Parts: structure tokens; sequence; C-alpha cells
């Protein structure tokens, strides 16, 4: 048996060109301890089809994104505890010029 | 024969012989035990404000096989032998043949889901070539064989949606329920395989070619009409004629004239100078039938969205694939750059263009008082001496459909492109036999608790396509297509460094040229 | 012929051949280890305040195949195809195929029951085809197969009742013991089956017709009878003659008369005037058998309950099925929508109702000084000319019943609807071997720790039916079973969302018509 937990930081960001650069936080709720590690993953399940890659699974809060052409991006991040397993949800919708 | 034998081989080739193509492909697929073994009454009224939602079904936990898309067959390298060197293909036969099967089975102890086979599950497999079943492949849906030959998918479970009734989701006295446990199945276990054999019925080619030559522009531009045209009056009600000359295709005589059309809204991709913020559903093209009103894209052949170069498509008229297959039921508001949205430019010299009027015709009766006039229709149906072009048939497009049966239909090419089939290839469906759990006693309720589990076992599917072959005296070369990337950061139709098939542009088959 | 290889396919499916029609329907069963492996002594004395109920008899762990009701083998649109087109039917043969064996041997340790399967373990069936056993099967016990093909069902316990003594539980020296491994039975591994056929014998039709004339009205309303009728006497003793007219069917002299009758008691249905708070046990028609005394429902073949459009039923007199089965063992009160409380309204112009007497017989012998005197009667037996109908079967409800073997019987329509056999379907017996579990010294009473374990598999049943043909020269449309509901919330003889198997009214055979 493993809990739960809630992520939510958005679902919208709505970036745009040619300021493509984002980076995505992984708030957590609620408070956690001080000794309880958390893993995360980070997983693209939609992208334009010009799209390059890279974003590769950082495992960290920190979602690093690059080289992004227009469209809907969407990442399923998975947070998991030693005991708490949530995940949570982000549409990043860069718009062209 | 025995669990420790392989029940079959991998293949997955094509053989091109002549005017003729083979294409064999397997896939291994997974089918989960659905509904828990039961069948289900799925209902719905009206959502998103629309009663055409409503439906009234029944959910089987029968999986079947669609390989009802030209990728499930054809990789894109002979596709592009296909569309660069011939007029027309059409299918002959099919061979599908199930095999490998073995049958898994969860248990969740203690959320320790341990998976191991048991060799004496069976896995039931029947036909339906009387065609007696909702037929429900050939209409657009997932479930697909997938393009690339690696990857593993899972049966889409079968649902049919009867007649309901005033647009509820309360049946009618006429909905039917089928049972499809009501039909001989062949029993499959490890070590047994299901074959099956179809022949095509007789269809035409697909014309995959495009016109050289404009329509209204067949005759030559050298020599002149012996017909001559009305063009003025004079200063007294007497009528002038005027000699058709030699290139003034506006007024000459004509011999054959274009499609079906009717009018949809043009959109602008690219840069675009679309109306922002548009709620685009309350003013598409419907189709009320029976009560309720339908979108229905695309509309029936004979037009084009796209005339040439310019970013105005008909957003209503088009086929709008993904790049990759997405999740089910996701409310994402995907953008340009997501799509492979699907021009049919190449038919414009006979086909009419969806987001322009087609013609005019005259409104009164003229005179001494009253002027002519004229005014422009939006829509205009068969004509006697009509002539268009096919819907085009992509890589990642269906293949076939089923003509419904009622009494008449007039000429079947489906509108989502592909071959219109009386006798479509009949529908494979599969299910896991139920095995129950630990039942002690005897009751007359039935069997609810079973032990829960998978099948999985690969499938080929042979097809034969009997290929048009090009002969051309055009002098110049072609336009083909070409695989023309500038700064490519992917392969593409090949994956990436995630694994995934990258697929970034649809792929058509009129490239060949040809004169009217 | 061995483990991984599927030892029978799945058969289920329905073949009309002209005045014949083939019917084959598999199920799934599932064996539970009945009694742990031993024969038992079930006995018991008068509950219900019933010595009738008291009974000395054995429990096997042997199970059985009771397919004898019509729904096992009849999708309800193969029984509306039939019922509305044939005016009679009965079985010619029967084939019984159990295949693929599987037994299964749970495991609970600290609670974790796990289920795996035993390769190595067997399965006895026989047949028992010089019926040396007590036949249980026709006499409308639960345990059939279901009515819905994907249904897995679990086979009933075999347990007969021989002679107690004295209406008590204690057994007399005529009260026998059947030993049941003492008969021949094939083993069955997992790569074995068990074929078995069978040939009914000379059975007549079942008149499923209803009649189109009165039995009492066959004369021609035109031309009158050349008969005369004593009507009255003078004002002296001397008797007075007159003609029977030609309409008056009341006073015509008749030819042929109904058939047997005991009256029952007739309660409301619908809205109803019964009388409120009635235990209904204590006023029932009984037939007291050598000591007891049993009620006795439904009464001999003859009679009817409801006579047209009234909610009056005999309730004695018919057959009450429910719509779903029931948990076993069950006290519930159901009330009139739960049931398929079942007419035989079709069969009134030759049967007489059950509850009204039947007629009245002259009491005295009349004089100068005694006036004539009648009375009515309650039961009327078999009379020389008598004619009457037989029970409708329904789709519910059973096919056969196996005659006792006496020493007579007049003729054998077993009351309760149906086929009446001399030599019925032989009752396939299965159980499973006993597998003993950590014996590890030599004790000689006999083991009593064995490794608890069930099987499970498949049957398949393909009768073959006689049907006689519809020939009438009546002008007018029938009556036949058509699917009427107004404003239906679900489809009928169909799932649910819940996924079980929804009747709601049951289905008789008397819909065609046909005059005397």
């Amino acid at each position: 048996v493993i809990k739960e937990l809630v992520v939510s930081a958005g679902e919208s960001v709505q970036i745009t060109l040619p300021k493509n650069e984002v980076q995505l936080n992984a708030y957590v709720l609620q408070e956690p301890p001080k000794g309880e590690t958390y893993t995360y993953d980070w997983q693209l399940i939609t992208h334009p089809r010009d799209y390059s890659g890279e974003m590769e699974g950082k495992h960290s809060q920190i979602l690093k994104l690059s080289k992004l052409t227009p469209g809907l991006y969407e990442f399923k991040v998975i947070v998991e505890g030693q005991n708490a397993h949530g995940e949570g949800y982000v549409n990043v919708t860069v718009k062209p010029e | 024969d025995g669990v420790g034998n392989a029940s079959g081989d991998w293949h997955c080739d094509s053989t091109w012989m002549g005017d003729r193509v083979v294409t064999k492909s397997t896939r291994t697929w997974v089918l989960p035990s659905y509904n828990n073994h039961q069948y289900r009454e799925i209902k719905s009224g009206s959502v998103d404000g629309s009663n055409a939602n409503a439906y009234f079904g029944y959910s089987t936990p029968w999986g079947y096989f669609d390989f009802n898309r030209f990728h499930s067959h054809w990789s894109p390298r002979d596709w592009q032998r296909l569309i660069n060197n011939y007029w027309g293909f059409r299918p002959r036969s099919l061979r599908v043949k199930i095999f490998n099967i073995q049958v898994k089975e969860v248990t969740v102890q203690d959320s320790t889901t341990t998976i191991a086979n048991n060799l004496t599950s069976t896995v039931q497999v029947f036909t339906d070539d009387d065609y007696q079943l909702p037929y429900v492949v050939g209409n657009g849906t997932e479930g697909c064989l997938p393009a690339f030959p690696p990857q593993v998918f899972t049966l889409p479970q079968y649902g049919y949606a009867t007649l309901n009734r005033d647009n509820t989701e309360n049946p009618t006295e006429r909905s039917s329920f089928f049972c499809l446990e009501y039909f001989p199945s062949k029993m499959l276990r490890t070590g047994n395989n299901f074959e099956f054999t179809y022949n095509f019925e007789e269809v035409p080619f697909h014309s995959s070619f495009a016109p050289s030559q404009n329509l209204f522009k067949l005759a030559n531009p050298l020599v002149d009409q012996y017909l001559y045209r009305f063009v003025s009056t004079n200063n007294t009600g007497g009528v002038q004629f005027n000699k058709n000359l030699a290139g003034r295709y506006a007024n000459t005589y004509k011999n054959w004239f274009p499609g079906p059309m009717g009018r949809t809204q043009g959109w602008n991709l690219g840069s675009g100078v679309n109306r922002a913020s548009v709620s685009a559903f309350a003013t598409t093209n419907r189709m009320e039938l029976e009560g309720a009103s339908y979108q229905v894209p695309p509309q029936p052949n004979g037009m084009t969205n796209n005339l040439q170069g310019s970013n105005t498509y008909a957003l209503e008229n088009t086929m709008i694939f993904n790049s990759q297959p997405a999740n089910p039921g996701t409310t994402a508001t995907y953008l340009e750059g997501n799509m492979l949205i699907t021009s049919e430019s190449e038919t414009q010299p006979v086909n009419r263009v969806a987001y322009n009027v087609g013609g005019q015709m005259a409104t009164n009766n003229q005179s001494s008082t009253t002027a002519p006039a004229t005014g422009t229709y939006n829509l205009q149906e068969i004509v006697p001496g009509s002539v268009w072009m096919e819907r085009d048939v992509y890589l990642q497009g269906p293949i076939w459909a089923k003509i419904p049966e009622t009494g008449a239909h007039f000429h079947p090419s489906p509108a989502m492109g592909g071959f219109g089939l009386k006798h479509p290839p009949p529908m494979m469906l599969i299910k896991n036999t139920p095995v129950p759990g630990n039942i002690t006693s005897f009751s007359d309720v039935p069997v609810s608790s079973f032990i829960t589990q998978y099948s999985t076992g690969q499938v080929t599917v042979e097809m034969e396509w009997e290929l048009k072959k090009e002969n051309s005296k055009r002098w110049n070369p072609e336009i083909q297509y070409t695989n023309n990337y500038n700064d490519p950061q992917f392969v593409d139709f090949a994956p990436d460094s995630t694994g995934e098939y990258r697929t970034t542009r649809p792929i058509g088959t009129r490239y060949l040229t040809r004169p009217l």
C-alpha cells in the first residue's frame, strides 16, 4: 500500500516564441518532512512534429526545456516517495510569432 | 502443436512482383479482459450541448483486429516506391493468421502483482463473414496495428451503438442486441493458431495521379471553336453573338463539369489572418439526420481545400491526423504544429474549392424593365456530365469502409477516402475465455468472480495489391515524394533517442501526373 | 491430446434446415469438490409443520449436467422464429461433449489463497444410460445451463431421496443406496474429452398452436340439428321436446368433451380484490400419498388459469418463474413485480378453467312429489371422448421428464409441461477425483485429508429438433410474439449496465392459430 499526494504547479504556462526557454517547478502538497526524499519522473507525452528533443528526464525538481517549436507540450510528472505517490500534468502551449 | 513449439513464424516483408505486391506484416498484441467478462449497456445523453452525441449501445468483452490503415501494411519506403511509380492500386486478397497465443494471469496478493502464465486457458476467435454484426472497423477509430513493426498494441474493445429513442439515451423497440457468443468461435490454447483467407471484390483502382490539365481548359489554345456565344444586346432588344476564340477558356463551350460542392469555411494556417476567438462549433456544415444535427467532416467527394501554395485551408473538409498516438479521452487543445493537416491541392484542376462559391445562376427573367441578375450558390449536387476526383488515400489513413446495408446508394466512394466495399474484410473478434475463481457452493446466479487474466500473441496480415502501371509520354521530370528536409534534427519515419516512432508529414498518392 | 492443445472448440449456433433445426450451445462450468469427497446421509423431519417434507436420502460428491430447460439451447430470437412459424416441434437427437478440462488447486496459506492448476489431476465422467440411478434431472431444479452464453454456471450437487419410514427421517428396509463409483467412468485429464450421443424416442409433437374455435361451438350457426332436446313437461307428466336450433350452442348435442379438472383457488393479480392476510398453505389442493399430504402444483393437464384479459389467475395451476436466478435457500417474500406469472389463456376453447365449477349433474330422481335438482362438482377425471390440450412449454421451462418406472400409467404428459420420456437423456454425472494430502504412515482408516481443489471446463450440447410446418388457409394476420415495449428503459433478453441478463416476460409457444 502506497499513499498519495498533490501535484499543482500549472497547467498553463502559456509561453510564446522567441522566448521559448522555460523551466517547470514541482510544488508538493502537503509539507514534506526533511527526511523523506522524493523521486520525480518527467515524461513528454505530446510534442509538435518538428520537435528535436532536449528534455530528457532529469528526475529532479527543475525541468530544463529547449529548442521549442510552437505547439502543445504535455508533461506527465510522477512524484514518488517512501510511502507517498502522486502525479500531475502541465500544458505548455508555445505560440508562434 | 504443443506448448514447447512455435505455432507460426514472423512474416513481415513486401515482395514487388511486376504489377502486384504482397505486403506481409506481423505485429504483437495484448488483449485485456474487457468488462470483466460481461455485456454492458453503454448509453449517453446530450454532452457538449448537442443531442447528436446521445447514443444507446452495448459494450462487449470481445476485442477485435483493426488492420484498416495503410501504414499497418506499408513501410514508408514501400509506400514511396508505390506512389512515385504507379497510377493505381487496389487490394486483391488478404490472409490473416493469429499465432503464438499465450495467456498470463495477474495475481495481486499484498500489492505484489505476480504475472504467470496458465497453459490451460483458452482464447476464442471468430470472424464475422456473413456480416451479421455491426461492422465498426471502417470508421476512423483507434486500436489499429502500429505503423512501426516492433510496437506492441492493445486490442480495442468491441462496442456498437444501436438505435436510441428521440435523441435520448433510452432505446427504441427496434434497438437490437447481438450476443457474440452465439457465433461459433475457435477455441485457441497456447499451441493452436487461427488462419483466415479473404478475396476482395471487384473495386476500381484508386486514381493515384494528379491531373496535368485543367477541366475547363481541355481545348487547344490555337484553333477556335465553331460555336458562338451570346455576348450582348444592342440598343433594341436584338441579341448579338461573338465567336469563341482560341484560348479564351472563360467563355468557351464546356463538355464536362466539376463535382459536387458544399461551401465550407476556410481558415488560414501558417501566418493566418483568422478571426480571433472563434468557437468553431456553431457555424460548421451540419447534416441533420432523424432529429439531431451532426457535423459531417469531411464533406462528400468532389471538392478540395487548399488551392496551391496558399495558407487557407478548409478545415471542415480535411483529414487531420496527429503526429503521434494520443492518450484516450484527452481534451487537449492541439495546435498547427502538432497535427498533420493534409492537403488536397493536387486535385484542383478537376474539383472546386470548398471555401469559394461554385458559380452563379440567373435569378429573374429579364425584360425591357428588369435587368438580368445572377445569384451565387453555395452548394451544387450531382449534375449529369459531372467529373470529380476521389479522396486521396494516405499512409496514415483508412483502407476501406463498408457500404451501409440500406436499399440504394450513389457511387460508394467513402468520404474519408479509400475503397468502398460491399463485403469488406470480416471483423476478427477475439476474447479471453472466463476462468472462474474459487466457487465452493451452487447458486443459480451466474459466476461474477473470475481469475483476472490477459492474453498476448502475434498476428500476421498478408495483403495483396494489384497495381496500375504508369505509362506516359511526358518529357520533363515529375514531382515525386523525395526525402527533403532542411537541417534534420532527426530521421523522419524512424525512432528517436526516446525510441518513439517519429512521423512529421502525411504522404499522399497523387504524385504522378496525367492528362485528362 | 496434451496440455498445450485445445481439446475442442466453441460451438454455439443454430442452423434452421427446412423442417429441422440443430441448436448447439457451449457453456463454461465450475465443479466444486462437493462433500469433501464422501457420501453423506441427508435426512429431515417435518419442517414447516408438514411431514411431507420429511425425507431420507444420500448426497454424493458427484455433480451433474442439467441442460433440461429450453433457454439452454434456444436464443430468444430463434425461439421467436420457432413459435411464430411452426405448429409443432420435438427433439430427435442429442450430442453432449465435455472438453477443455482444467483443474485448479486452492491452497489457503496464511489467508493468501493461491490458485494454481495441477496438470496431473483427473476428472471422472460417466453417463447413466441403463437408468439405474435415481433420475433427478426432470424435476424443475436449479443448476441448469444459463440462458445467456457467456455466463459461467456451477454444477449442481447430485443427491436423491429414497424411501423414508412413517414420514420420519429414518429409513425403511427398502431404502437403497447407489454408490456412483460402482459405475464405469472415463478418467479425464486436461487433454482428454468426453463425447456422448443420444437419439430420442418417438414422442408426439408439442402442439404449439392455439385453437381458432371453441370446443362446444363446432357446429355451424346456420343449419340446425336433426336432434331434439327435452325442454319441459306439461301440466301432466308428459315430456316435451324442442328442435336444437342453429347457433344455440348452449343446448346442442355435443360430440367431444373437455379434459380433466380439479377446482383450484383463483387469486386476483394486477389491481386485485383478494382476501387480505391469507396464509395460503392450509387451503391448497393436496394429494395425500402414503401417509403425508403434498401440495401438487401444477395440477394435471386439462385445465387453465386466466380466461382472457382478466386479472384472476389460479396460482396453484400455474408455473411461476423468477426474472433472475436467486440465491439458494432464500426465504424472501417475492411480489407480483418480481415473478414471471405465466398464463395458459390460449387453451381456453378446449380446457376448463380451474377457479370455476365444471358442470352439474342430477342429484335425485324426480317424481310428482320431488322436483329435479342438480349439484355442481369441483372435479371430473377422464371421460371417454374427452379432448384437452397439453401444458404449454416456455423458453424458461423444462424440456423433458422421465416417466416413473412403475407398472402402468395413463398418457404421460408431464404436468410441468414438456415431453414425457420413458428413456430420457442419460444423466451425465461428474466429479473431481480425490487427491490425498500429506499421508506419512499406514492406517486402515481411509484418507480424510485431501488437496482441496475444483475443476472447470466447457461443455457443448447439440440438440436436433423435428418441426411441424404451419399450413393454414386463414386469411387475416395472426397474433405473433412481437417485441412490444412502451418506452423501454432497457433492452429485454439482453444485459444491462450491471451486466446481468435481463428477462421480463415468459414466452409461450401457442401463437399460431388452428381450427379444431
